[PDB]
């Protein structure tokens, strides 16, 4: 496989055996942030919130048939607000495991940065394992994060043609956000 | 007075008039007027300075702004 | 075959010459005899697209359809059309192989239609160095006023004319009286690599010649700016002393008014070396002017002085180049008992052949029984270098060069009967009668008779001369044979071939083009760059400057400047500092004046081959890099008819033009009215160049209804009878 | 007639081509291999040639020699310095103190100087080629033109008419006016007509990401530009180089003024640059620093200013001389209608006016075709309009 | 392999009958003459003796360098992959033509020899920028605006598809093409239209993100993508919201607005160089078209300024009528009502109703959509 290792003799440097599995990059990010991993048995309270995020993210996967006998566009992003502490995070982490999603989330660090790419002189970069896991979710925290979901927003207009690639704000006080987010 | 010194220059010249003609220059605009009336000649194809080459070259290294400025007095 | 032109007149016109030629193959005659007539009651506006499908079909045939359909191809426009000013250039396609009389007839029928004098004009411009010459003897009838005084106007006039190209227009554009600065861009070696000041080889001074010599042409004068070829003239090298001398001669080149003026005041020096090369320099000086300069005044003169070197040897070369266009028969005589001498200075016997050659390419029979005889009382008793090979056979392939007939060759192959080192002139006279038509079946037997058979030195020259018979019939048959060459050479001879590749193979790139296009000028610097020091590297050497021989400067400096940056220390200046500067100044020679590569008009010779030729023959292999090939080296070629078709030539030349510059047409049969070509963003009006593919039109309802093919000296009438 | 027979005789010929030159080798499509019949020369002999008596010869860099004895003392990248020796075939001259040079891996001894190194960002702004604008497309500032050509090339092309009258020419000189006026246009004209090296510089490409690293591309400029016996270099929009000098309280923009500084100690004092032109081209000449609108480095300060009438009545003649027009309209009327107009509006009335005809259908343009290009560009596109701003400069 | 292109006739002559007979002689005696090389001098097969030689010559170790420099007497200085750097030979098998100054070679384990090049694996952001698919539906689906849907032909499609109309004329294409309008127009969505029809390389980027962290990598970033873009082919470089890169400060630019500055500097310099420039289009979008520079709008740089309105009310019914299309609309609604709703209501503010009242029926299960669902559509979108 590409990006697997090798035994390899020193002699003549001849191929000696499979060395088998090293890591995936997209796993040891995750591991560097260390989300809690949550589910709907430790849901306090929210049955609305929950009925309301599941016909937008949970239906188109299972169901994408469903959304050609009505004949619309099949919807891309959410935002998720409210005061701190309520469980935005554990509600998103929530949906993403009950449909087998990889929860990506993205704060902009660069400890993280290593694994995405050396210079990485767009956002733009992540898709390329974002594509990899292909039934993939993006996350985004609390204006560093305003510029970043529009440049997420806009390749996911019709120019990114893989499907299955959703992206979700959380983030309080919507009255002070972007206009051109308010569209 | 230095500067002029490699060039054929009739004596026709005042220095005491060309230094009071350029006033608010510094060593390098009045080493740049020698050159610039060293080339003025070599335009018309004359030989020897005159006053009047060294008075078109005060005109180029002011850097003035030409515009169709008669109507005065 | 009328029913063809009878229901739609649409392109199933072109579909009767597919009627008329597939009926009676050979006697195409009494198929076209019955459909000229009926072309001549059909259409006068469906003419031209017949015309043009005619020679189309006449570019290649079989010699015996190339001998038919071109002759009919002729009366088309003159009896159905009387469009009849692409006469005289385009029945130099009917000259040499159905009859020298024919277009003689058709001379004739230039003298006939005689209204008036626009047409009358510019037909017989090109009688004069533009094709051919040897004209100027059958204008001088009744009639000398001025339409029976245009001979004179022919003769040196317009081309004073074309002094008038260097004179007024070529200063104006560009030209300073000295360039000079070629050798200044050879300028950043002393710090590319650390110090400089290195070079101190005296063979660079023959190449320090071209700085006054190359540059110079189309009146390129120097006062004291000789002074390179003076200080050398009087320092060493003998052969250099001819050098500097005969530079001179390209400095004042296409002149007759001052060019002997020049040459006297650095004459008079009493020395074999400077004299014979400035003495051979007045022949080239006087070259297409063909008057009264010295039938046999000076260099007759300069012949009769010989018991020695190059006064015995330089003199013959000046008047075969300068009479080159001639066909007099008396000067001929003069020097055929420079054959008949059997004077034992070979060297003066071997370029004796090549200066008669060039005179003539019909008659005189004579000349071919005088060349044959010395050949058998010298080259028989003997099995020696190429001096006699490269040389002797040579001027009889130009005394008998174009004819398809095949009648030469049962003449010139059963004349040398002979062991095979004679018999090296078996192709010689073979395919120099041969230089463009289609005859693939004379391609077969120019490869099928010694292909390799590994040939332990034995006959490498032969079939290295058995390729070089192989460099023509690929410059026209108009790009068709042209592809299908480089994909031959590119796997048959340089990539596996063992000498006739390694050593000579190469030029037929030489002979195919100067044209420049990157398909070879990028295959060739792959064999060069990768020197192969483990041969006699100056074969590869030898490909160096001859692959810079391509005209119409380029961006090629940068292959040439890098291969000069690597040259300097590698690639010995002991044997090849004059070469890579000949490398360099060769492209720009001017700016300008770069049209030597055959084609005129739309692909017809007008040879230049005869010029051209002897120096790819001189490049076998060494030794005549520094005594004998001196000769050859600087002044071989020298028909360069110059550029331009930017003139306008009425009466007072007070026009300029409305012209607009484009790449190359293709149009062969497409919707009415056919779009001729593609490259319309230039747009000029005055004496602009000419170019690689350039076909020029115009605007402005002038109507340009002079010659309407091409031509380069339109006379540019005009007419407005369309509000 | 001869439908599938003229297409066979055609395919399996264009097939025998192929089936016959897989039997010679240009096949299998390589990861960095040579075409097979090309190599043949390094096939047996500079195979045993160009690798066993030849050795690999690790270069280095010198930091000094000493007296009396050869003992230099060399370095090398990452590993320590040593003491070495020469070669026989290598004289004690060319291996002077601070240049790079090849050694052999067991002996450590010195084989063969080296030319130094290019520093390659700036080897590519070379230029190597030359553009096609002609003097005779600069119509409308022909003085700008005689003023400009009598510094750049007349000290180049006839370097006697000067020394003889025994005047040292002026070397520096800057191209300033509104945006689309003919400064970047008239540059190119002379990168055409000259012959020494031109070396262009975009004023945005030295702005480096660490601390000093663009002032040492100025040198690296200036170093090989010493080394040519002319060169020509030009510098293009420098307000982004430098403006001045305003330090205040938190030092913002202090990197890029020792930039500038730089630029301005190899321009003059202590052994200058000898034969070396320098030309700039600005957008806005009132935030330039003093010390460099000083004369000894800016000597000329050519001027350009819109086309007054017959200005834009040859430019117009410039950019409609090579399209399809009817031949009898007026110039001179629509020079009056475009009072202050740059010479790149006028390019486009000509290109815009062209479209009209092809709108509809027709081969050559109206008079009328071109009055409806003029309101359209000088009077709809007025919102912007780019210059007023840009006269006064700010 | 372009032995010969020459195929003018295209009709059954003889003269097609006669080119390609006499290129078929050509091929055979090229080929019998290259066949009588292994029959006198078989010497190798040349299949694999040659190649082997070769094989056996580099080693079974090989090591990856990079090139810094060329001396082209088939030596040169070259960077190891640690970082001491050699002065090893080239080889005649390594065809001295695709050698640049950073190009990824392969070297020999023993004397280091440049044996062979690689070939090189790029890029990470070439992918990024470079539109792989077309992405929508065609002009069809845009609706209204009609009078710069020629406009943008014009100057993109017609210049691409139709190379003869300019020629006749004898003139060049206009170079630059800008777009502007208020929020939610269609800017974005006719750069689509574009991107579906063309046979160009399309690339794309976003204003916001031509900002950058560090000093000067803002510029670097521009000349590199101008590089890409000159290298494909006939090109089209999109570049959308451009007036963001003026608006908003953001404290990851180390370098404050004289930062923004020089980067725009460049910018400038890559529409309108002095360069030879190519054949690239470049179209820009924004929505607040009076704030960015007056010097970058130029004509030279832009040449074409299209302006974009609020969709008209006769035109409002025509978007209704493309995104109500294929969806199972029951017979209860009326249209016009819902068009006066908002007197300014943007083509955006259509879809984002029509894709909300189907997301009312699914809450239901429903297949057909009702008249109450429009209702409480445009409370939720319009209203908040
Ligand atoms: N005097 C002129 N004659 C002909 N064309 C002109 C003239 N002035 C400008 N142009 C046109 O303007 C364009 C070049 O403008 P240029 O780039 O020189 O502007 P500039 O003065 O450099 O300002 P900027 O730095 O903003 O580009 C060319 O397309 C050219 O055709
Ligand atoms: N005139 C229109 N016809 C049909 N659909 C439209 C129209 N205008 C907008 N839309 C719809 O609105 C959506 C978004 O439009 P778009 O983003 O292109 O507007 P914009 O002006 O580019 O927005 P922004 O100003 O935020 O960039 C498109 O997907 C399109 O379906
Ligand atoms: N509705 C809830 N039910 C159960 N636990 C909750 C709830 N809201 C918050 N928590 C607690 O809050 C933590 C998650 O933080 P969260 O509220 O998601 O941050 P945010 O402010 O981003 O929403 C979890 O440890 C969880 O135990
Ligand atoms: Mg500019
Ligand atoms: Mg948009």
């Amino acid at each position: 496989t590409p990006n697997c290792r090798v035994a390899l003799r020193n002699d003549s440097y001849t191929l000696h055996k499979i060395l088998p599995n090293k890591v995936d990059p997209l796993v040891s990010l995750m591991m560097v942030e260390k989300v809690p991993d949550s589910t709907y048995e430790m849901i306090g309270g929210l049955d609305k919130q929950i009925k309301e995020i599941k016909e937008v993210i949970e239906l188109p996967v299972k169901h994408p048939e469903l959304f050609e006998a009505l004949g619309i566009a099949q919807p891309k992003g959410v935002l998720l607000y409210g005061p701190p502490g309520t469980g935005k995070t554990l509600l998103a982490r929530a949906v993403a495991h009950h449909t087998d999603c990889t929860f990506i989330r993205v704060s902009g660090s660069e400890l993280v940065q290593k694994f995405i790419g050396e210079g990485a002189r767009m956002v733009r970069e992540l898709f390329v394992m974002a594509r990899e896991h292909a039934p993939s979710i993006i996350f985004m925290d609390e204006s560093e994060v305003q510029r970043t979901m529009l440049e997420l927003l806009n390749q996911l207009d019709g120019f990114e043609a893989t499907k299955n690639i959703k992206v979700i704000m959380a983030t309080n006080r919507i009255d002070i956000l972007d206009s051109a987010l308010l569209r | 007075q230095i500067h002029s010194r490699k060039m054929n220059v009739s004596p026709d010249v005042n220095y005491e008039e060309l230094a009071r003609c350029t006033d608010d220059f510094n060593g390098a605009q009045c080493k740049a007027v020698c050159v610039e009336a060293g080339m003025i000649a070599l335009r018309r194809g004359a030989t020897e300075l005159t006053h009047e080459d060294y008075m078109e070259g005060i005109l180029e290294v002011q850097a003035k702004k030409k515009a169709n400025l008669q109507y005065y007095a | 075959a009328k029913e063809w032109q009878e229901l739609d007149d649409a392109e199933k016109v072109q579909r009767e010459p597919l009627l008329t030629l597939v009926k009676e193959i050979v006697p195409y005659n009494m198929a076209h005899n019955a459909e000229h007539e009926a072309c001549d009651l059909l259409m006068e506006i469906e003419q031209v697209d017949m015309l043009e499908k005619d020679i189309d079909e006449n570019a290649y045939a079989k010699v015996c359809l190339y001998l038919t359909s071109c002759v009919n191809y002729v009366p088309e426009p003159e009896n159905s059309a009387l469009l009849r000013c692409a006469l005289g250039v385009f029945r130099k396609f009917s000259r040499f192989p159905e009859a020298l009389r024919l277009a003689l007839m058709l001379n004739d029928m230039e003298l006939v239609e005689d209204i008036f004098t626009s047409c009358k004009d510019v037909v017989v411009q090109k009688q004069m160095a533009f094709m051919l010459g040897r004209h100027g003897v059958f204008l001088e009838l009744s009639e000398d006023v001025e339409e029976y005084e245009d001979l004179t106007e022919i003769m040196s006039n317009v081309q004073l004319n074309s002094n008038f190209l260097a004179l007024a227009r070529e200063l104006d554009i560009m030209e300073p009286k000295v360039p000079d600065d070629i050798y200044k861009t050879h300028l950043e070696n002393n710090r590319f690599g650390g110090s400089g000041s290195q070079v101190d080889s005296a063979r660079m001074n023959l190449a320090s010649s071209f700085v006054n010599g190359f540059v110079n042409a189309a009146f390129g004068q120097d006062k004291l700016l000789t002074d390179d070829g003076n200080k050398w003239l009087y320092k060493n090298k003998d052969h250099g002393m001819l050098s500097a001398a005969a530079s001179l001669g390209m400095i004042l080149l296409w002149d007759v008014d001052g060019g002997l003026t020049q040459i006297d005041k650095y004459l008079y020096s009493s020395e074999d070396y400077i004299k014979s090369g400035a003495l051979l320099a007045c022949g080239i000086v006087n070259s297409g002017v063909r008057n009264e300069c010295d039938p046999a005044l000076a260099l007759l003169s300069d012949y009769v002085l010989h018991n020695s070197n190059t006064m015995r040897l330089g003199s013959i070369f000046g008047l075969g180049l300068a009479y080159a266009g001639s066909n007099r028969e008396d000067v001929l005589t003069l020097l055929l008992p420079v054959m008949g001498d059997s004077k034992s200075s070979m060297e003066v016997a071997g370029v004796t052949a090549l200066a008669c050659g060039m005179i003539a390419v019909g008659s005189c029979n004579g000349d071919v029984t005088s060349t044959i005889l010395q050949t058998i009382m010298e080259k028989s008793e003997t099995e020696l270098k190429d001096t006699y090979a490269r040389w002797l056979p040579l001027g009889l392939g130009l005394n008998h060069l174009g004819k398809g007939e095949a009648i030469e060759a049962i003449l010139a192959a059963l004349e040398v009967v002979s062991e095979p080192f004679r018999s090296f002139a078996n192709t010689l006279v073979d395919v120099c009668a041969y230089a463009g038509s289609g005859n693939v079946l004379k391609v077969q037997q120019l490869l099928h008779i010694c292909s390799e058979h590994f040939d332990s030195k034995e006959k490498e020259e032969d079939k290295d001369k058995k390729e070089k018979k192989d460099k023509d019939k690929k410059e026209a048959p108009a790009d068709m044979g042209a592809h299908q060459g480089v994909a031959v050479l590119g796997i048959a001879l340089i990539a596996m071939g063992e000498e006739i590749g390694a050593e000579m193979a190469l030029r037929t790139f030489g002979h195919l083009l100067r044209y420049g296009e990157p398909t070879l000028r990028r295959a060739v610097p792959l064999a060069l760059a990768l020197i192969s020091v483990s041969n006699p590297r100056l074969n590869i050497l030898d490909t160096l400057s001859k692959f810079s021989h391509d005209a119409d400067p380029e961006v090629s400096y940068n292959s040439i400047f890098a291969m000069g940056m690597v040259g300097s220390g590698t690639n010995n200046a002991r044997l090849a500092a004059m070469l890579r500067q000949l490398a360099q100044y060769h492209a720009k020679d001017p700016n300008n004046l770069f049209m030597v590569r055959l084609a005129q008009g739309l692909t017809h010779l007008g040879k230049g081959t005869l010029t051209l030729c002897p120096y790819h023959s001189d490049r076998q292999l060494m030794s005549q890099v520094a005594v004998a090939g001196l000769l050859t080296v600087l002044v071989s070629f020298l028909d360069v008819r110059n550029i331009i078709l930017g003139k306008s030539h009425y009466v007072l030349y007070g026009l300029v033009a409305a012209m607009q510059p484009r790449m190359l047409v293709t149009f062969d049969e497409e919707l009415r009215p056919l779009p001729v070509s593609v490259r319309v963003g230039q747009a000029v009006d005055v004496v602009g160049q000419a170019g690689k593919p350039k076909t020029i039109t115009g605007f402005q309802t002038h109507t340009t209804p002079v010659l309407l093919a091409h031509g380069e000296r339109a006379e540019l009438a005009t007419e407005e009878f369309l509000p | 007639t001869y439908s599938r027979q003229i297409k066979q005789v055609e395919d399996d010929i264009q097939q025998l081509l192929k089936k016959i030159n897989e039997l010679t080798g240009i096949k299998e499509s390589d990861t960095g291999l040579a075409p097979p019949a090309l190599w043949d020369l390094a096939a047996d002999k500079q195979t045993l040639q160009s690798e066993q008596p030849l050795q690999v010869a690790r270069c280095t860099k010198i930091i000094n020699a000493d007296s009396e004895d050869p003992k230099y003392i060399i370095n090398v990248k990452q590993f320590a310095k040593f003491v070495v020796d020469l070669s026989d075939q290598v004289a004690p001259t060319d291996i002077e103190e601070g240049m790079r040079v090849g050694v052999d891996r067991n002996k450590y001894q010195i084989h063969i100087p080296l030319p130094p190194k290019i520093d390659p960002t700036v080897t590519m702004m070379q230029v190597e080629e030359k553009p096609d604008v002609t003097y005779s497309d600069v119509g409308g500032c022909k003085e700008q033109i005689e003023k400009l050509r009598e510094v750049v090339e007349t000290p180049l092309l006839h370097p006697e008419r000067f020394v003889n009258l025994g005047i040292e020419p002026p070397k520096g000189v800057l191209l300033f006016g509104p945006p689309g006026t003919g400064k970047t246009l008239c540059a190119r004209a002379v990168a055409n007509r000259t012959d020494a090296c031109f070396i262009r510089v975009i004023g945005s490409e030295l702005v480096q990401k660490y601390v000093g690293e663009g002032a040492r591309m100025v040198r690296e400029l200036f170093e090989m530009a010493r080394t040519k016996k002319a060169c020509l270099i030009f510098f293009d929009e420098i307000d982004a180089i430098g403006g001045a000098r305003f330090d205040d309280g938190a030092g913002g923009d202090n990197e890029v003024q020792r930039t500038m500084l730089e630029l301005i100690n190899q321009l003059d004092g202590f052994d200058p640059r000898g034969n070396i032109k320098v030309l700039m081209a600005t957008n806005r000449p009132d935030t330039l620093d003093p010390a460099l609108m000083r004369p000894g480095r800016l000597d000329r300060k050519i001027e350009f200013s819109l086309p007054d009438l017959e200005g834009r009545t040859h430019i117009f003649k410039i950019h409609a001389r090579s399209m399809s027009v009817e031949r009898d309209i007026r110039f001179e009327l629509l020079a009056r209608l475009c009072p202050n107009s740059t010479g790149a509006e006028i390019r486009s009335v000509c290109t815009e006016a062209g479209m009209f005809a092809i709108r509809a259908r027709r081969k050559i343009a109206t008079e009328k075709d071109f009055l409806e290009a003029v309101n359209k560009v000088i009077k709809s596109y007025a919102k912007f309009s780019a210059t007023p701003r840009y006269m006064t400069y700010n | 392999a372009s032995k010969l292109p020459l195929v003018t006739p295209h009709t059954q002559c003889r003269l097609k009958l006669l080119k390609l007979e006499r290129i078929k002689d050509y091929l055979l005696m090229e080929e019998e003459f290259i066949r009588n090389q292994e029959q006198m001098k078989p010497l190798e097969e040349k299949q694999e003796e040659e190649r082997s030689k070769v094989d056996d010559l580099r080693g079974t170790p090989m090591s990856v360098g990079t090139l810094e420099e060329i001396i082209d007497d088939n030596h040169a200085i070259v960077s190891t992959s640690v970082g001491s750097e050699h002065y090893v030979s080239i080889l005649s098998f390594v065809d001295k033509d695709l050698l640049e100054p950073g190009c990824s070679v392969l070297l020999n384990h023993k004397v280091h020899a440049v044996i062979g090049v690689l070939m090189d694996d790029t890029d990470p952001l070439v992918t990024v920028m470079k539109v792989e698919k077309a992405p929508q539906e065609t002009y069809a689906d845009i609706g209204g605006l009609d009078n710069q849907i020629q406009e943008i032909k014009e100057s993109v499609e017609l210049p691409l598809t139709h190379p003869e109309y300019y020629e006749e004329m004898g003139i060049k294409p206009p170079k630059g093409v800008i777009l502007y309008g208020p929020p939610g127009t269609g800017k974005t969505l006719l750069a689509k239209a574009v991107a579906n029809q063309t046979s160009a390389t399309f690339l794309r980027v976003v204003g916001s993100e031509l900002i950058q962290k560090y000093l000067g990598d803002g510029p670097k970033l521009v000349r590199e993508l101008f590089r890409v873009a000159e290298e494909h082919a006939p090109s089209i470089v999109f570049i959308d919201e451009i007036d963001a890169i003026g608006t908003k400060r953001y404290d990851s630019n180390s370098g404050g607005e004289r930062e923004i500055q020089r980067t725009m500097l460049e910018l400038l310099n890559q529409l309108d160089g002095f360069d030879s420039r190519g054949d690239v289009k470049v179209i820009m979008a924004t929505n607040r078209i009076e704030t960015l520079d007056p010097a970058l709008i130029r004509p030279g740089r832009i040449d074409r300024k299209i302006e974009f309105p609020l969709p008209d009310e006769k035109t409002k019914k025509r978007i209704f009528q493309i995104h109500t299309s294929r969806m199972t609309l029951a017979d209860d609604v009326t249209l016009d009502d819902l068009i006066m709703a908002k007197d300014d209501l943007s083509g955006a503010d259509i879809k984002a109703i029509c894709t909300e009242a189907g997301l009312m029926a699914l809450r239901e299960r429903r297949m057909k959509v009702t008249n109450e669902d429009f209702k409480k559509s445009k409370e939720n979108v319009l209203y908040k």
